[PDB]
């Protein structure tokens, strides 16, 4: 009526994990996905941003009111006033005007006016973060 | 159980010399030139210096300012900075007080 | 008059009782013990209440339908007419639409 | 760091101190004072004030706006139509490169979900996983995919890499059972078997075209080599290649997950699969 | 033989960790016996006095249902009839005895039944609350690891004199691992104190950890704190609730 | 307050303590078995499920008796099961 | 003080009293003793032979099945028919 076994591999197989996993290595970067790793030794800057449990780049959109477009970049630690002055540079030729940009210090976080995610993702990307 | 021991603390002259010893003692009789640039990095040398420095000065480094201990210099400056005790009414009442001026204390 | 003429006992509060020593232990039983408990297993009190918050009409429709059978005949009626009252206030009155 | 310097000099942190966050508490309006007293914000009295005011979408005598458009099935049968999650190319290749989903195996429903590539909803309609067109470019993976709908050009783009892609049924009661099966293992019920599709789905899961499960694999080398015709690519030879054996393996018709033939009882605390003995039982499962 | 202590679960590695003194009950002059390394994402994080505040009212106001009631008009005894015909005496017109007007009436909006005040603030917020606390106490020089909780003798006296000569302040919360394996002499000792308080790690707190000056710890429950905090990001969303088995969780 | 026991169940509760507890086992299961009579003034459905020609989905049905009143002269003959309605 | 003892989940499986009029119908039912097994093992749970359908409950599942799940032969054959009606 019933018989008992061991053979429970395929149980196993079905059981999925708590943990993300790391991302394996790779021939070369960038992957087709566009994937890139951090820089190893990490840039030697005053500021660091520190990338998602996903380890992607922590720049986001944002909209408010239906009409208010922003940028966000997290996870900042360190002097966030020189990754301030640094994305002020970096965006003033590309408006003209110097964009207008709210820092919260506390929170370890950027704002920025307008959508400017993925001019900002390829910067910090390129600046090794 | 032994009496409860005073907070102050007065940087002796010859600071300089006993961290030389010290030092010399831990990380053995041939040093490096510029001694100062001696790294802490390591765990078990940091704890030697460390203690034998917090069980002869008195002062010990605090838990909060261990990590800033990077490396010997960082001791010597932690070191010279003075720590004087008393409470508010000692600090006041020898503070250069005009004649006019009265502090009593009702605790 | 009716303002009072002389000073109240004075009360004196024990902050060090063990009641207030080890209020909110074991609020962290999740986070810290593999997830074996929810904190709202921490919660004492009627039975339509455990680890549940509602408006006092949502209160009522959970009260009726979890405790509505064990409870008293004059108790159930004033329950049964609290329901019917708030039902239409909330849903025939106010404000906004 | 400099903040946690600042607070070395600070009074200690304790129950006295703590604050919210300026903006986070806004104070309420009570109906008191001289501003907020007399009348309270609800104007002069007429049927507004007293709180009598019509329900919502009465004109106040007119035919109403939403009465007076004309009827239309819209919606008509919404709750039965099937509804398909989409997984696009350039998702399913970000996950191959952060390590998610892996390629040295097959891929199914239960393997994306458990690595929260997709996320079903049995019960809200969802008939598993369609795998759509975007991103065929710079996708580059050799995968075996299983998939409820895909279409031409999907099915192109991961053949063209040597993959083998499959659309295969699953019923409700599959689907919830397949998307999360540890909760499926603790009901103590022996595994079901998948049920068949329905009648208007049954001509397309007999098409090659569609690579259906229930398609004639004879039929299958044709439309493969077609699709390379009509796309332009080399065809390549799948028996060649190492993986071979990985690309091959499809669980029949009535089969849930891999191993697991339909009947058997999983006890998960001391790691164990029961299996029954009995001929009728055994002839019911095997049907 | 000096008692060290490194970080086994991996660092970030722009971050570097922190260090704190070892020291042991067993003596009055028993401080300095090693040196710890701690995780500096548990132990030296951004000081966020929002999140201090925000989880300490989760865990005030969470537990709490509302005992208080009143009887509504409706509710009150008697007040069936007319008290006396609007139209014909001077008196003011009412329609019964027990209207909110009335002495000895009904409540017009008073508390209404057991309340429940109970909310979730969201896991990770309560994890990072745990963390904000524990990087404050190491800050402000009141957080104190010990290689064990074990007493020389169970004389509650001697635990005093010991905060006392140590400069530890009113109030000590101990931590051990577990309930089961607390040592008999600190048990002994903690009993019969009020100010000083001895929990289990899983009992550990945010409410407990301000109420009390000093926080102590040990070198079992420091690697505990750091294995479980660490684990709260770097997780995936759940598919199900984790007392569920999972491939990897327990 | 609250009752200890659902008032529904006091029926049940009283049976337990009494005279009636001292009753023969048989005749006690023969009055607490509760099933249904057979159909007399309602047509059943045949079926556990019945397509709707609504839609065309699959539904389940159940069997609802129509509720029969018995006058007292009823019990002083035979009746089918006829009752007023 | 000391702490009060940490608060625990209840030690293997609960088995109701059916002879109390308390314990609600589905404790006492079938469907609760395999979610006891499930949970517990073989070790503390029922026997597992219950676990499968009755000879009984087959013959039901048999007819259940064979009219509203009907056979692929039989499903191609509507089709086919139907489908030669529209040309
Ligand atoms: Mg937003
Ligand atoms: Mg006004
Ligand atoms: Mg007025
Ligand atoms: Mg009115
Ligand atoms: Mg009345
Ligand atoms: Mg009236
Ligand atoms: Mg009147
Ligand atoms: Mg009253």
């Amino acid at each position: 009526f019933v018989e008992s076994v061991d053979e429970y591999q395929f149980v196993e197989r079905l059981l999925p994990a708590t943990r993300i996993p790391d991302p394996p290595k790779h021939e070369h970067y960038p992957t087709p996905s566009g994937w890139q790793p951090p820089r190893d030794p990490p840039p030697n800057l005053p500021y660091f941003v520190r990338r998602s449990r996903m380890h992607n780049i922590p720049v986001y959109k944002d909209i408010t009111h239906g009409n208010r477009q922003m940028t966000v970049i997290r996870k900042v630690e360190g002097d966030i006033w020189a990754l301030q002055k640094d994305v002020e540079d970096f965006l003033s030729p590309l408006l003209g005007k110097t964009p207008v940009t709210q820092v919260n210090e506390v929170t370890g976080t950027l704002r920025i006016k307008g959508y400017f995610d993925q001019e900002l993702k390829a910067w910090l990307l390129e600046k090794g973060f | 159980c032994p009496p409860l021991r005073s907070r102050a603390y007065t940087p002796p002259e010859d600071l300089q010399s006993r961290l030389e010893s010290y030092v010399k003692e831990v990380f053995g009789s041939s040093l490096p030139s510029n001694w100062q640039d001696i790294s802490l990095e390591d765990s078990r040398l940091k704890f030697n210096l460390l203690a034998h420095l917090a069980d002869d000065l008195g002062h010990v480094v605090p838990n909060s300012r261990l990590h800033q201990m990077c490396r010997v210099r960082d001791v010597l400056d932690f070191y010279n900075v003075p720590i004087q005790d008393r409470s508010k009414f000692d600090e006041l009442s020898a503070s250069n007080l005009p004649p006019n001026l009265k502090i009593t204390w009702s605790y | 008059i009716g303002i009072r003429l002389t000073l109240p006992p004075p009360k004196v509060v024990d902050r060090w009782n063990e009641k207030r020593a080890m209020f909110g232990v074991y609020d962290n039983i999740g986070i810290l013990g593999n997830f074996e408990k929810h904190p709202k297993e921490l919660i004492r009190g009627p039975i339509w209440l455990r680890g549940w918050k509602g408006n006092e009409l949502q209160r009522c429709i959970r009260k009726r339908k979890m405790v509505g059978s064990r409870m008293f005949a004059d108790d159930l009626h004033n329950l049964n007419k609290r329901i019917r009252y708030l039902y239409k206030h909330f849903n025939r009155h106010g404000k906004f639409r | 760091a400099r903040a946690l310097d600042l607070l070395r000099g600070l009074p200690r942190v304790s129950l006295a101190n703590l604050k919210p966050n300026p903006g986070s508490k806004k104070p309420e309006r009570r109906p008191r004072g001289r501003r907020r007293g007399r009348k309270c914000g609800r104007g002069h009295k007429g049927e507004r004030q007293r709180g009598t005011r019509p329900r919502l979408g009465f004109e106040g005598g007119q035919t109403p706006f939403y009465i007076r458009i004309p009827k239309y099935g819209f919606n008509e049968g919404h709750s039965f139509r099937r509804q398909y999650k989409p997984l696009s190319l350039n998702r399913l290749q970000y996950l191959i490169d952060l390590g998610r989903v892996d390629p040295s195996q097959p891929i199914d429903l239960t393997q994306l979900v458990n690595g929260r590539g997709v996320t079903i909803q049995p019960l809200k309609r969802d008939y598993g996983v369609q795998l759509v067109e975007e991103g065929a470019d710079t996708f580059t993976a050799k995968v075996n995919i299983e998939v409820q709908l895909a279409s031409e050009l999907a099915i192109a783009a991961i053949e063209k890499n040597g993959g083998v892609v499959t659309t295969a049924f699953y019923d409700p009661r599959s689907l919830d059972i397949v998307c999360k099966p540890v909760p499926f293992f603790l009901r103590g019920q022996p595994i079901p078997k998948r049920m068949l599709p329905p009648e208007e789905l049954v001509p397309y899961y007999t098409d090659a075209k569609n690579r259906g499960y229930l398609a004639d694999p004879a039929k299958f080398p044709e439309a493969r080599l077609e699709l390379a015709r009509k796309y332009g690519y080399i065809l390549p030879d799948i028996t060649k290649d190492e993986l071979f054996k990985m690309l091959c393996t499809r669980k029949d018709p009535r089969q849930i997950f891999f191993g697991l033939a339909p009947g058997w009882v999983v006890n998960m605390a001391d790691k164990k699969i029961l299996k029954p003995t009995d001929e009728n039982l055994l002839k019911y499962y095997t049907s | 033989e000096p008692v060290l202590r490194k970080v086994e679960l991996p660092v970030p590695t722009h971050r570097r960790p922190v260090q704190a003194w070892v020291e042991s009950l067993r003596g009055f002059e028993q401080e300095r016996v090693g040196l710890a390394d701690l995780h500096p994402d548990v132990f030296a994080t951004a000081p966020r006095l929002d999140i201090l505040h925000q989880v300490a009212m989760w865990q005030k106001n969470f537990k709490r249902i509302s005992y208080a009631k009143t009887k509504t008009r409706a509710e009150v005894r008697g007040g069936g009839r007319k008290p006396w015909p609007q139209k014909g005496t001077g008196r003011a017109r009412h329609g019964s005895i027990r209207s909110p007007l009335w002495r000895g009436g009904g409540v017009a909006h008073g508390p209404r039944g057991p309340t429940s005040y109970y909310y979730m603030l969201p896991m990770k917020v309560r994890a990072l609350g745990l963390k904000v606390a524990l990087t404050v106490k190491l800050a402000q020089d009141d957080l104190h690891i010990m290689d064990s909780l074990e007493l020389p003798t169970g004389d509650p006296q001697y635990l005093t004199e010991l905060a006392h000569y140590r400069r530890w302040g009113d109030s000590v919360l101990l931590v051990d691992l577990t309930h089961e394996e607390m040592p008999q002499s600190i048990v002994e000792a903690t009993s019969r104190l009020k100010t000083f308080n001895l929990i289990p790690a899983v009992g550990l707190n945010v409410h407990s950890m301000l109420k009390h000056q000093t926080l102590v710890l040990t070198l079992p429950t420091v690697a505990f704190l750091e294995d479980k905090l660490l684990w709260q990001d770097s997780r995936y969303r759940p598919l199900y609730p984790f007392s569920l088995p999972y491939s990897d969780f327990p | 307050p609250l009752h200890k026991y659902p008032v529904w169940l006091w029926k049940r509760l009283q049976l337990r303590e009494g005279i009636c507890s001292r009753l023969p086992g048989h005749y006690l299961r023969s009055l607490e078995e509760e099933r249904t009579p057979t159909p007399v003034h309602y047509r059943p459905h045949g079926a556990k499920f019945k397509i709707n020609p609504k839609n065309g989905q699959r539904e389940r049905v159940e069997d609802v008796p129509i509720p029969i009143y018995f006058p007292p002269e009823s019990q002083r003959g035979l009746w089918g099961g006829e009752g007023w309605i | 003080y000391r702490a009060r003892p940490p608060p625990r989940r209840r030690p293997g499986p609960r088995w109701p009293d059916p002879e109390d009029l308390l314990t609600p119908r589905w404790q006492l039912g079938p469907r609760y003793a395999a979610k006891q097994f499930a949970r517990y093992g073989a070790a503390s749970g029922v026997v597992p032979g219950s676990l499968w359908p009755s000879p009984e409950q087959l013959r039901e599942l048999e007819a259940e099945e064979r009219e509203w799940y009907p056979s692929l032969a039989t499903m191609q054959e509507s089709l086919r028919v139907k489908q030669l009606a529209e040309e």
